[PDB]
RNA sequence: UUUGAUGAAUAACUUUUCGAAUCGCAUGGCCUUGUGCUGGCGAUGGUUCAUUCAAAUUUCUGCCCUAUCAACUUUCGAUGGUAGGAUAGUGGCCUACCAUGGUUUCAACGGGUAACGGGGAAUAAGGGUUCGAUUCCGGAGAGGGAGCCUGAGAAACGGCUACCACAUCCAAGGAAGGGCAGGCUUACCCAAUCCUAAUUCAGGGAGGUAGUGACAAUAAAUAACGAUACAGGGCCCAUUCGGGUCUUGUAAUUGGAAUGAGUACAAUGUAAAUACCUUAACGAGGAACAAUUGGAGGGCAAGUCUGGUGCCAG
RNA sequence: AUACAGUGAAACUGCGAAUGCUCAUUAAAUCAGUUAUCGUUUAUUUGAUAGUCAUGGUAUAACUGUGGUAA
């Protein structure tokens, strides 16, 4: 599998919770929320294990250092608060934050996330180099610095959209005749 | 306009048949893919070269644009073009039947 | 006594094997100008030995369970000797002539072993808990017993005899052949690699590419943004009174902007080719470029049907 | 080119053609390792290697033609 299905999946608790993610977030799915969860487990659960291993073994030392480390390459660990107690408190809200999509939102690209999913899925905004078309990026640090326009988008770059041209052609036919 | 960019990297040389070695991308903005003929004459002049001898194949295009992964030669003599290519390559540069 | 040196064919025998009656080029030198002599640099063969590719046996080292397995071998020599045949070669491999042995609880032997088994055999698991990928399985068969034939290497089984069993064709005299896929698709090329031949090329349904084949398990889209109008009501909880709260509601009008599914020239492609990656040009306003599946609940008639103590209930 | 020399079918001859699928289960057997071959064989590879008739006879295939038989 790549989703785990929750095993209460329609409670209040869980129906109402992702009413809330997804309405905010602008997804489309359950899968994607679970999407998520099921990594998080992962990373968590081996993050507690650390802990059962106790203090100053080299495995726990090395290792941590190691996860640690690399969520905040990741970007959803913050650089002044390298525990493994806050890999445990870690949440799924703080993974769908770094999302492509509310990333584009949240630098101010677009209005509403939406718009900045129809932004991305219409191949305008491009990290970096490449036109990235997969509203799930999952945006790094230097990266989310780095997200804009891309320069054949007509809205940061190139000659105008196909309605557009056909328009402007269209007003000059009505001059014309 | 255009950055005619194709970087014949890995560069060595072979002087015992007599020709030069270089692989090929192909950096080539809001440009579609310049083909191996004008490709032939163009490294004909900068290597001073013959439009037979110039050889270069195999060209794949990356992601993003303005690159592509290909593979290219250069003959030094006219004798080492016409006798050394394979003739499925003589046939892509239309040399053989 | 040391420093240093040397060694430690005959007799015949036989189907003769041989000591090239074969391809590529020197043109000279000399006089006997005969075209005389003489000659050099490249291929195919042959004598033997070495070496190489192989092959044969062979030393020893290692693999399960079980004594609810104590016997086993001479009943194809079982153990050994001597001699000979046989083999490319030793050796009971085989025969004479003999001796009478060998294995064994340190369990021989025997039984079961699911022995699709195991081998660090195999690359490994660039962090799955032990897991992947490769290689050796071992033998036999190529209608069926039997026998023979060449070649360096075959006991070739897509040679031959006879046999037995099949099954054919015909003018009835004769003749000749060999299962494999499928259920309960057999399209291109020696191009990447390697191989084989008198060998650049020839060839290699080796080796490669492509096409039919939702399954499980992936990533998207089916719309985003704004303006105007018109209305006064919405919504949440309580068992009945009730209570709580507040920008809201409508198949109402309307504006430009975005594009991907598509549609469609090329280039990049490979033996060649499809697709692909790229790429100009078209290409979204609802009866569109027309998504499903499931659940709960009303209301309606000059309508139908049944039961009733009017007009009602089902 | 008045022998031919280009090219070439049929054939002689040289070499390869000994690198195919199906069916049956063994615990020193196999397999892996390690020997030995002063005890054997080897087409091929490479390396050496033989002082002991101005040219002898054949034959075929093919071809020609004539036939047989349902074949």
């Amino acid at each position: 599998k790549t989703y785990s299905t929750p095993k209460r999946p329609y409670e209040s608790s869980r129906l109402d919770a992702e009413l809330k993610l997804a309405g905010e977030f602008g997804l489309k799915n359950k899968k994607e929320i679970y999407r998520i969860s099921f990594q998080l487990s992962k990373i968590r659960r081996a993050a507690r294990d650390l802990l059962t291993r106790d203090e100053k073994d080299p495995k726990r030392l090395f290792e941590g250092n190691a996860l640690i480390r690399r969520l905040v390459r990741v970007g959803v660990l913050s650089e002044d608060k390298k525990k493994l107690d806050y890999v445990l408190a870690l949440k799924v809200e703080d993974f769908l934050e770094r999302r492509l999509q509310t990333q584009v939102y949240k630098l101010g690209l677009a209005k509403s996330v939406h718009h900045a999913r129809v932004l991305i899925t219409q191949r305008h905004i491009a990290v970096g180099k490449q036109i990235v078309n997969i509203p799930s990026f999952m945006v790094r640090l230097d990266s989310e610095k780095h997200i804009d326009f891309a320069p054949t988008s007509p809205f940061g770059g190139a000659r105008p959209g196909r309605v557009a041209r056909r328009n402007a052609a269209r007003k000059a036919e009505a001059s014309g005749e | 306009s255009d950055a005619v960019t194709i970087r014949t990297r890995k560069v060595i040389s072979n002087p015992l048949l007599a020709r030069k070695q270089f692989v090929v991308d192909v950096l080539h903005p809001n440009r579609a893919n310049v083909s191996k003929d004008e490709l032939r004459e163009k490294l004909a002049e900068v290597y001073k070269a013959e439009k037979d001898a110039v050889s270069v194949f195999g060209f794949r295009t990356q992601f993003g644009g303005g690159k592509s992964v290909g593979f290219g030669l250069v003959y030094n003599s006219v004798a080492e073009a016409k006798k050394f290519e394979p003739t499925y390559r003589l046939v892509r540069y239309g040399l053989a039947e």
